[PDB]
């Protein structure tokens, strides 16, 4: 599914 | 002190290989900051499901040689328990502005 993006 | 927190019993929040839909059912109606950890549909990965602003958010947990975490340079945690205890007192907002919550309330606490 869609996961919240957690940029580096 | 924090030693009293229910998070120290991993069974209050680790719901095993429960899927996304089951996580949504477990968290429906719960207060902000209620959370669980479970396996992801991405085989071999874990996920956090946490209530933020009345909605369930799903986050992938990465596993690197330095540990578990949500993103570099924070893939540091040697276990799920260490990750959860860290984010009980560290807001997820550092990772994404829409996640200004801690892992406050294990689903089965």
């Amino acid at each position: 599914g869609v996961y919240v993006k957690m940029p580096p | 002190g924090s030693e009293d927190l229910p998070h120290h019993d991993e069974k209050t929040w680790n719901v095993g290989s429960s899927n996304r839909n089951k996580a949504e059912n477990l968290l429906r109606g719960k207060r902000d900051g209620t959370f669980l950890v479970r396996e992801s549909s991405k085989q071999g990965s874990y996920a956090v499901s946490v209530v933020v602003d009345g909605e369930v958010k799903h986050l992938v947990i990465n596993k690197t040689a330095t540990g578990y975490g949500f993103a570099e340079p924070y893939n540091l945690y040697s276990s799920l328990k260490e990750l959860v205890l860290h984010y009980q007192h560290t807001s997820l907002v550092q990772h994404n502005d829409s996640l200004n919550v801690t892992l406050a309330y294990p689903v089965y606490a």
